[PDB]
RNA sequence: AGAACCUUACCUGGUCUUGACAUCCACGGAAGUUUUCAGAGAUGAGAAUGUGCCUUCGGGAACCGUGAGACAGGUGCUGCAUGGCUGUCGUCAGCUCGUGUUGUGAAAUGUUGGGUUAAGUCCCGCAACGAGCGCAACCCUUAUCCUUUGUUGCCAGCGGUCCGGCCGGGAACUCAAAGGAGACUGCCAGUGAUAAACUGGAGGAAGGUGGGGAUGACGUCAAGUCAUCAUGCCCUUACGACCAGGGCUACACACGUGCUACAAUGGCGCAUACAAAGAGAAGCGACCUCGCGAGAGCAAGCGGACCUCAUAAAGUGCGUCGUAGUCCGGAUUGGAGUCUGCAACUCGACUCCAUGAAGUCGGAAUCGCUAGUAAUCGUGGAUCAGAAUGCCACGGUGAAUACGU
């Protein structure tokens, strides 16, 4: 994981977007590619459709999800089974 | 005292350069220390010689950098000044240093 | 790729280096590139002039070139006219004060590189490669080579199936280190493709 | 390699040349433990703002003749293949085949 | 008066000096027992002296550099033998007979490209 | 090899007792070029054996050896469709080595804890004409006897 | 000889089209320097400075801008069109030619035969006589000696000592390079065809090519490489160019090559000894301070026989464990962290604490090695911000066996 002294990581533009949504009080999904972005307290409640390489998959945020990153909840590979 | 560090790839050439500087020194001044041979640096290199793939196919080159330490104990007026006009043969990096 | 390069194996004993200068690991690659650049330029310029060997030698932040060419005056042109022009562009290529010398090549038939160039030229102007090769070998021998070998490869006579052919005369010892084997190469960019020309010339054994 | 790749690299090199002072200053700021938190944050965000090609860790060493990325050597600035050619042809000073 | 012999074996270079005395051996300002913990090394350094019964007769001062232990001991012995030769010159034959005069030219064989070691070929397989 | 026989290389006798056979034994025992340990082990065993059987160290070792040396071994000629084992008289240099190797293998096999102790037990057995090395020796002899028809 | 980005050539989207890279004119602007908002970025819109080399002033060379085309570009196809380079039989002792002669001729002879050699090595014979490429020698390195030169290298004998070659010094020794000597079956005996040789021994540091390397004949495999490079159909508002993210790291499985193990010739703990060979300025980084540690802070010495990397490990001595899936073994997973780097999610290395799989020497079968070799122990280097159990180098310890074909 990242160093504690560096702080968390979140993409600036994504942070901005989150701030705007908070200001608005809207619940329309924000489509995003920043899979590397960590998740914050203020983003709880928002839906945020994270890119998985192919498509944006909606991620409704939860309290439990804070420390994690957005890409963790947007699996990229699609394996069903070998038979 | 003037330390002089001669460096070159060719050893005959460096030897020639050592001699010549020694002569330059000896005529003008007095008590040239001497042409001390330091260790040679044998920088080796391996490379694949195939254009695409044959890994055991290789060539191993090297460059032998030779060092000669020449020292002058008494810097006079005439002697140090000689060297300025007395340039050496090419491919021989000299390095003088007084004190 | 069986054989070792005849110059390369002999650089320590009987053959000398072309680029002859010293530095520290800092400035080497830069100077190597400078040498490449100048040499490339000179090849481009003095193509019509029969030039065999460019020798770069840079002491004291100043580059000294030495061009070994068979016919100097074409390189020199009018006395100190063409040489001067070359010098300034060389300086520009390097970024230092330049000094050009021109060595005059006695017996261009015995210089391997020149011979290869001539053969390449002949091939370009559509002669029988075989006849060019015989001319080369014969001339060298006439001039007093202890031996010569030449070899040409690929799309000979525009044939679909490429093949190589070579002609030796005299003695051309390659395993013998002390032998003076001037080796060089060239390429004919014909309509049908490239034709590679190698030539070895045995000027004799050195005793030391 | 392609011409385009060589061009990209040249560009990257130019950018590294350009932004060295600023990027180094920013790195220093970020490192400096005896410094304000907000300042450190500003510095890391500012680093983000700068172009990516500005980084030295982006530029790949290629052969100065062919631009071949692999098989590179630093002392000569050439890829193994062209280096060998140089040794053979006599144009690398001092270099000769080594045995021991 | 002190006599001298250089010793040399794998990468070890001993400087043996012989003097007349009681038979105390010093190696880099340490005793034979101190410097060589190995008995085999002690044996090899002493060997020439046993061969020619000059153990009590002469002291020897040594300084040795390079190599490991066994090689260092062999270099020491070589230097000893050389110094015996210089000293008596009538002892040459028995030293020859023993095999001490010979410099053991066995160096380590360099590693060779292709191979994992001097001679160990990597594992082969037809398939 | 095909072309030339070569002279066997020189071997130094061991420091403690000054003997070639022991040095050869320690060499055989050794592993990974670790000589000092192997010879320490050999010495330890020897000391234990000497304690057990009385006699000198060396003498006891020699006795134990004697009891596992083979007079004859067998080799595979196979000129026929099926293979034929043919006895052959084994030469002085070889037989000693074989007995050593055989002792050492037994020591490796045994169930006791320390290597030196195991070697010691093996030597005692050989002296007494039991153990493992003596059995294998017997087996070798027995095979030769069976194939005595071939000569 | 090193995929986080880059590399990258692939995918997804977002974008450009004389273009990222060149030359050419036309004509708009000195180049360039600084800063602003939107955008994932590519890009798309703003604010300050400058006018330098020269003009019977229709303007110029560097460096941006726009349009036309000529062109650029292609890691696109063909290695079965090619050059160059490479593997391979094989460092195998062979492969050839000229002239002569034999044969209608394809061809033969030489080059076969007696011996001998590592060798088409050498002698002897002989319709062969000669020559070339090769097997040999010339080169590097290593093993002994001598001369020269002695610092940053050395300390035998001298004086002083902080008992450190550290400081007066000394030039001996090691060592460092430079130049010489030395090994040639040269000397002795026997065998041999009045031989080439072989077998032994003397000396010698080295003995019969002393050890190792480099060196690869004519050719073979339409062997490999058009993605290093070069080079003789196809794409050209896209098979070219720019960007962000992803992938090249996927995972029912099969194989190759390695590392670590299964333990006591060992593990663990404490003490302690002996190397070589290298690298180092956007670099190596002492000492001191802090941190359990990875490291962090401060910061000399050093382009380096001087300083740094940098403590060699195996070893040796003392203790413990006592044959257990263990004080063997370390995979795996959880936590917490350090550094590089815009950036360690995919996907880095390393550290600490926890966790403690399988594995008790491995079926058929199969590989390497003849000596300082194998085996085992550590050390360094390249590529390289970071990222090796791989590769290339270095020394330590150091065997077994070769009857024979």
């Amino acid at each position: 994981p990242r160093s504690l002294k560096k702080g968390p990581f979140i993409d600036l533009h994504l942070l901005k977007k989150v701030e705007k949504a908070v200001e608005s009080g809207d619940k329309k999904p924000l489509r995003t590619w920043s899979r590397r972005s960590t998740i914050f307290p203020n983003m709880i409640g928002l839906t945020i459709a994270v890119h998985n390489g192919r498509q944006h998959v909606p991620v409704f945020v939860t309290d439990e999800m804070v420390g994690h990153k957005l890409g963790e909840f947007a699996p990229t590979r699609t394996y069903r089974g070998h038979a | 005292r003037i330390r002089i560090r001669l460096k070159a790839f060719d050893h005959r050439l460096i030897d020639q350069a050592t001699a010549e500087i020694v002569e330059t020194a000896k005529r003008t001044g007095a008590q040239v220390r001497g042409p001390i041979p330091l260790p040679t640096r044998k920088e080796r290199f391996t490379v694949l010689i195939s254009p695409h793939v044959n890994k055991d196919a290789r060539d191993q080159y090297e460059i032998r950098t030779h060092l000669r330490l020449v020292d002058i104990v008494e810097p006079t007026e005439k002697t140090v000044d000689a060297l300025m006009r007395l340039d050496l043969a090419a491919g021989v990096d000299v390095q003088i240093s007084l004190g | 790729g069986q054989k070792v390069h005849p110059n390369g194996i002999r650089l320590g004993i009987v053959k000398p280096w072309n680029s002859t200068w010293f530095a520290n690991t800092k400035e080497f690659a830069d100077n190597l590139d400078s040498d490449f650049k100048v040499r490339q330029y000179l090849t481009k310029e003095l193509a019509k002039a029969s030039v065999s060997r460019i020798v770069i030698e840079r002491p004291a932040k100043s580059i000294r070139v030495t061009i070994h060419t068979a016919r100097p005056g074409i390189v020199i042109g009018k006395k100190g006219e063409d040489v001067e022009k070359l010098r300034k562009v060389v300086a520009d290529i390097a970024g230092v004060p330049a000094q050009i010398n021109i060595a005059e090549v006695r017996k261009p038939e015995l210089d391997a590189k020149l011979v290869a160039d001539s053969i390449t030229s002949q091939l370009e102007r559509r002669v029988m490669f075989r006849r060019a090769m015989k001319r080369a070998v014969q001339n060298a021998m006439r001039l007093g080579a202890k031996g010569i070998k030449v070899e040409v490869s690929g799309r000979l006579g525009g044939a679909e199936i490429a093949r190589t052919e070579w002609y030796r005369e005299g003695r051309v010892p390659l395993h013998t280190l002390r032998a003076d084997i001037d080796y060089n190469t060239s390429e004919a960019h014909t309509t049908y493709g490239v034709i590679g020309v190698k030539v070895w010339i045995f000027k004799g054994e050195i005793l030391g | 390699a392609k011409q385009s790749m060589k061009a990209r690299e040249v560009k990257r090199v130019a950018l590294a040349d350009k932004y060295f002072a600023k990027r180094a200053e920013l790195k220093a700021i970020i490192s400096d433990v005896n410094a304000s938190d907000e300042d450190r944050w500003n510095a890391v965000l500012k680093l983000q703002t700068l172009p990516r090609d500005s980084s030295p860790s982006r530029q790949r060493n290629r052969c100065r003749q062919t631009g071949r990325p692999h098989g590179f050597l630093r002392k000569f600035g050439l890829s193994r293949i062209k280096v060998r050619e140089a040794a053979m042809r006599g144009e690398i000073p001092g270099l000769k085949k080594a045995s021991w | 008066n002190q006599y001298y012999g250089t010793g040399r074996r794998k990468s070890s270079a001993a400087r043996v000096f012989i003097k007349p005395g009681n038979g105390k051996i010093v190696i880099n300002q340490r005793s034979l027992e101190q410097y060589f913990g190995r008995e085999t090394a002690r044996m090899v350094v002493r060997q020439p002296l046993e061969l020619v019964d000059m153990v009590e007769k002469l002291d020897l001062y040594i300084t040795v550099k390079g190599g490991g232990i066994s090689g260092q001991a062999g270099a020491i012995r070589h230097g000893i033998t050389r110094a015996l030769m210089e000293y008596d010159e009538s002892l040459r034959s028995e030293l020859r007979k023993a095999g001490f005069v010979t410099r053991d030219a066995r160096q380590v064989e360099r590693k060779k490209v292709g191979l994992r070691k001097a001679r160990r070929r990597p594992q082969f397989s037809k398939r | 090899p095909r072309r030339r026989v070569i002279g066997q290389r020189k071997i130094l006798p061991d420091p403690k007792f000054g003997s070639e056979l022991l040095a050869k034994f320690v060499n055989i025992l050794m592993v990974d070029g670790k000589k000092s340990t192997a010879e320490s082990i050999v010495y330890s065993a020897l000391e234990t054996l000497a304690q057990r059987s009385g006699k000198s160290e060396l003498e006891a070792f020699e006795v134990a050896l004697e009891n596992v040396r083979p007079t004859v071994e067998v080799k595979s000629r196979r000129v026929g469709g099926s293979t034929y084992q043919v006895p052959v008289e084994v030469r002085p240099v070889r037989r000693n080595a074989l007995a050593m190797r055989w002792i050492v293998e037994a020591a490796r096999k045994r169930g006791d804890k320390s290597m030196a102790l195991r070697l010691a037990n093996e030597l005692s057995d050989a002296a007494e004409n039991k153990g493992t090395a003596v059995k294998k020796r017997e087996d070798v002899h027995r095979m030769a006897e069976a194939n005595k028809a071939f000569a």
